């Protein structure tokens, strides 16, 4: 949570920082799978099929 | 010598439920009416499943309840399925339910 | 020659579905499942020893778990307008259950 | 007569009680030992569920006594639908019988 | 039939080349690479494959000589990576000796002992060149094969680490001596102003290692830069053509280069990458691609590892970037075949 | 010592075994890549359950895994098994 | 007045919750469906949350009753109990 | 108002605390966001991007909540 | 105020000191403090209830550090359990042979 606070340029842990701290770790996410943290939100994770194709045709 | 089982008109042992409440480290004290009430609740939940298992046995032309009859008795009723949703009954199989 | 009678791929399939849904016996063979349980147990502790009832309880629980998993896998297969289950369906079932952890 | 050959600890069960209830609801239907083990495990499981729920209900209100009211609230929480609505009537009828049987 | 191959030589007065020393078979295709004797065709094919294969658990996944799975022992002197089965030792030198060998972790193996004649084992002089000929005849792929370095004619390793430090790793791996700093590893963070004259001044190099940044994008410099400079200083550090000297290299990518840069790196280093997955903690953890000319490094990639799952892990790691350590432990193992080339510090 | 390491027993789960478990599950048609995935999922499930049960055996100061330790390992994972003693 | 508080859950509220859930496109029949499911998810909690309030002989449903009703259903909520 | 109208059925004349209603709203929104995550996965699995009531019914039927 | 005197315990004054030992300048809000308090109570009740079951299984009416050790080996997943068992054993060994 102190690493997540330092990334967010803040010197105070808000429940968003605890949310990002637990859910990014895999063993803490296994420990707190069926656990909701208040004022957390969710992880910023977008699936790779809902994005528009920002590519260029080689031919 | 009149036992507490027939004193309340029940069948499950009031004394065994009483000493299993006192042994299981649930609370410091155990009330007098609590094993009577819990023996009545367990007797009703036993009698309903034995009624449905006996009906499933009669449909299968059998006079012995096999674990398939307890499987069909629990899974067909929706309230007992909600009670035992995360419970596997051994020697049970599944319901003969085919998708349309 | 039109003498040897052959069925369709949608007859013996439904016949064996109706056969193995009305049965309660174990479907995985006992001795290879026992060797698999011993092999998986050798990584945690050496020189273990199983009761036969313990291996039968593991086999009951594992076959019931796999039948429930193939029921959700069949629902994921039907939802994608298919009758063929694929590893996508097993991965989707174990993702919606919350067992990718 | 032969007696006390092999000293084995008497593992308690509920088998004769489930047998009595089955003879009260089906006077001719028998039951296998495997299904009897399943019914024994069911009675142990639901006993642990209602006792643990009543233990939490006692601890939440800072009370160290489990009476019939904690078991009643545990039944109203654990049994869904009509099962609670009949089991509470059966338990209250049994406690009313037990209190006024002298 | 393993007690019979010790009987065909002593009694029948037969040539060791005329019996398959692996599975005891009588049919001999070729001559065995490490020792004098013959090898049947399936064991021959499998033996070559086993060397390529890399195991995290032990120096060799399957046995060196006969290619058996179980009965693995560790070499006593820590500067040797050879591993033999219990059945080879029992069959060749005598029964009840394999247990004695396995009983200690400080038992000098067959290649570290002054005399290589144990009783039914014969060594080969300048064996590595014959070994290259063995790869040339059937391995269908001429993988980069530098002459082996004898223990008696051994040199202190001279290491050049670019953009990433490995002194901790190599020290843990026994390549760098601790307590004494003669400077056998030079870490160089910035190489934009390195010149051939500088490298010549720094002393001749035998192993040049480079690696990509960790997943937290510490530096604001495109990752291909590490590859291209690694190639340049690599070519500078290669010994003068026509000189019997070992030169090893390894560039390691922790999924920070896309498919364009991946093909570019594969083209310059003239081989396909090596994708390594890490121990599952439920699903998948992290993975790493490695180019090198070190033996048994190309076969380290596992065919089970898919591209799409790797792409998803890369995009979940790049965006999240929870851990930011260079995976030193992931790329630590891959140097293990190099153990027989330089001196080990215990 | 006197214990041969058992290996390749995940292939003891045969193709008709997964076929019959798909027949009980109601599946009409099974693809060719189902069987490796099903072996992998059954292996991870047995890893979790035996990982609990061997630890129940460890704390009991025994060397024999009982059926009660299997029932405790499954009842801990929210899969209550009947017929073996609760 | 005393019937349309399930419609107090609006279309932009379910829109914002599905944007947080990462949904790119929503069909017109989602909003009737979700109002059903959310309503069921309230009942299974409040049926428990009133019941603890029954056993405590109170009339106020506290935050502790909500935390205990969610902990009973395996949805342990943090930051409301001291 | 939704929580009060749903609570009218189980008992007459409740009282709520502000923290209790906020805790219900936190848990309910988190539940719906997880439900739309599995709904979106069910929509992607059927080669679509638009979610449908089939997706919510499938996600709740695989979660084992259809009762 | 003698009738207004009821002190509810917490874990704020401890989690604050552990935070100052880990990050000497980073602070924490009161909402995150209540979330850490509920986390400590949750994991406490998990390990205590699991150890109580592990004592009741072996017919033992005493909880010692062995039941807490195997409860940590059951409840915590992966390397987290190994590090927690190492830290717990080191703290117990430091506790027994101290002044
Ligand atoms: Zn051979
Ligand atoms: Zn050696
Ligand atoms: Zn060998």
């Amino acid at each position: 949570a102190g690493n997540a606070a330092r990334d967010n340029k803040k010197t105070r842990i808000i429940p968003r920082h605890l949310q990002l701290a637990v859910r990014n770790d895999e063993e803490l996410n296994k420990l707190l799978g069926r656990v909701t943290i208040a004022q957390g939100g969710v992880l910023p994770n977008i699936q790779s099929v809902l994005l528009p194709k920002k590519t260029e045709s080689s031919k | 010598a009149k036992t507490r089982s027939s004193r309340a008109g029940l069948q499950f042992p009031v004394g065994r439920v009483h000493r299993l409440l006192r042994k299981g480290n649930y609370a410091e004290r155990v009330g007098a009416g609590a094993p009577v009430y819990l023996a009545a609740v367990l007797e009703y939940l036993t009698a309903e499943i034995l009624e449905l298992a006996g009906n499933a046995a009669r449909d299968n032309k059998k006079t012995r309840i096999i674990p398939r009859h307890l499987q069909l008795a629990v899974r067909n009723d929706e309230e007992l399925n909600k009670l035992l949703g995360r419970v596997t009954i051994a020697q049970g199989g599944v319901l003969p339910n085919i998708q349309s | 020659v039109k003498k040897p009678h052959r069925y369709r791929p949608g007859t013996v399939a439904l016949r064996e579905i109706r056969r193995y849904q009305k049965s309660t016996e174990l479907l995985i063979r006992k001795l290879p499942f026992q060797r698999l349980v011993r092999e998986i147990a050798q990584d945690f502790k050496t020189d273990l020893r199983f009761q036969s009832s313990a291996v039968m309880a593991l086999q009951e629980a594992s076959e019931a778990y796999l039948v429930a998993l193939f029921e959700d896998t069949n629902l994921c297969a039907i939802h994608a307008k298919r009758v063929t289950i694929m590893p996508k369906d097993i991965q989707l079932a174990r993702r919606i259950r919350g067992e990718r952890a | 007569k032969d007696g006390k050959k092999r000293r084995k600890t008497r593992k308690e069960s509920y088998a004769i009680y489930v047998y009595k209830v089955l003879k009260q609801v089906h006077p001719d239907t028998g039951i296998s030992s495997k299904a009897m083990s399943i019914m024994n495990s069911f009675v142990n499981d639901v006993f642990e569920r209602i006792a643990g729920e009543a233990s939490r209900l006692a601890h939440y209100n800072k009370r160290s006594t489990i009476t019939s009211r904690e078991i009643q609230t545990a039944v109203r929480l654990l049994l869904p639908g009509e099962l609670a609505k009949h089991a509470v009537s059966e338990g209250t009828k049994a406690v009313t019988k037990y209190t006024s049987a002298k | 039939g393993r007690d019979l191959i010790a009987y065909e030589v002593k009694a029948n007065q037969r040539n060791i080349e005329d019996i398959c020393i692996c599975c005891g078979s009588l049919q001999v295709h070729t001559q065995h690479p490490l020792f004098e004797g013959g090898i049947c065709a399936p064991c021959k094919d499998k033996f070559l494959d086993a060397l390529f294969l890399y195991d995290d658990d032990g120096y060799q996944s399957y046995c060196s000589i006969c290619c058996s799975g179980e009965t693995l022992l560790i070499c006593g002197n820590p500067d040797c990576t050879r591993c033999y089965c219990f059945e080879c030792v029992d069959s060749l030198v005598g029964p009840g000796t394999s247990g004695k060998v396995h009983a200690m972790s400080n038992w000098v193996c067959y290649l570290c002992l002054p005399s290589s004649r144990s009783g039914l084992l014969q060594r080969r002089r300048k064996w590595r060149s014959q070994l290259k000929a063995f790869y040339d005849r059937e391995s269908e792929n001429p993988l980069e094969m530098f002459e082996t370095v004898p223990v008696w004619r051994r040199q202190p390793v001279r290491v050049l680490s670019l953009f990433e430090d490995i002194k901790k790793e190599l020290t843990s791996l026994g390549f760098l001596e601790s307590g004494s700093d003669p400077g056998q590893l030079k870490h160089v963070v910035d190489v934009t102003d390195t010149v051939r004259k500088d490298v010549e001044e720094w002393g001749p190099f035998d192993l040049v290692y480079g690696a990509t940044p960790p997943l937290g994008h510490t530096c604001d410099r495109p990752p291909s830069w590490y590859l291209f400079q690694f190639h340049r200083l690599l070519q500078y550090a290669r010994p003068k053509p026509g000189s019997p000297g070992p030169f090893f290299w390894m560039f390691v990518d922790n999924l920070v280069l896309n498919k364009e840069d991946l093909d570019v790196a594969s083209r310059f280093l003239e081989m396909e990458p090596v994708t390594i997955p890490d121990v599952h903690g439920g699903s998948l953890q992290n993975a790493v691609r490695v180019w090198s000319n070190i033996p048994a490094i190309r076969s380290r990639h596992w065919a089970l590892v898919s591209e799409e799952e790797l792409s998803l892990l890369a995009q979940n790691k790049q965006s999240s970037k929870l851990a930011a350590k260079w995976p030193t432990k992931l790329v630590k193992n891959c140097f293990l075949p190099l153990r027989e080339y330089f001196k080990y510090f215990s | 010592r006197h214990r041969k390491v058992l290996r390749d027993n995940i292939q003891g789960i045969t193709k008709p075994a997964i076929r019959r478990l798909a027949r009980r599950g109601g599946v009409k048609r099974i693809s060719g890549l189902i069987y490796e995935e099903t072996r992998g999922v059954l292996k991870v499930f047995l890893e979790n359950v035996i990982r609990d049960a061997v630890t129940y055996t460890e704390h009991a100061k025994r060397k024999t895994v009982t059926a009660m330790d299997v029932v405790y390992a499954l009842k801990r994972q929210g899969r209550t098994l009947y017929g073996f003693g609760g």
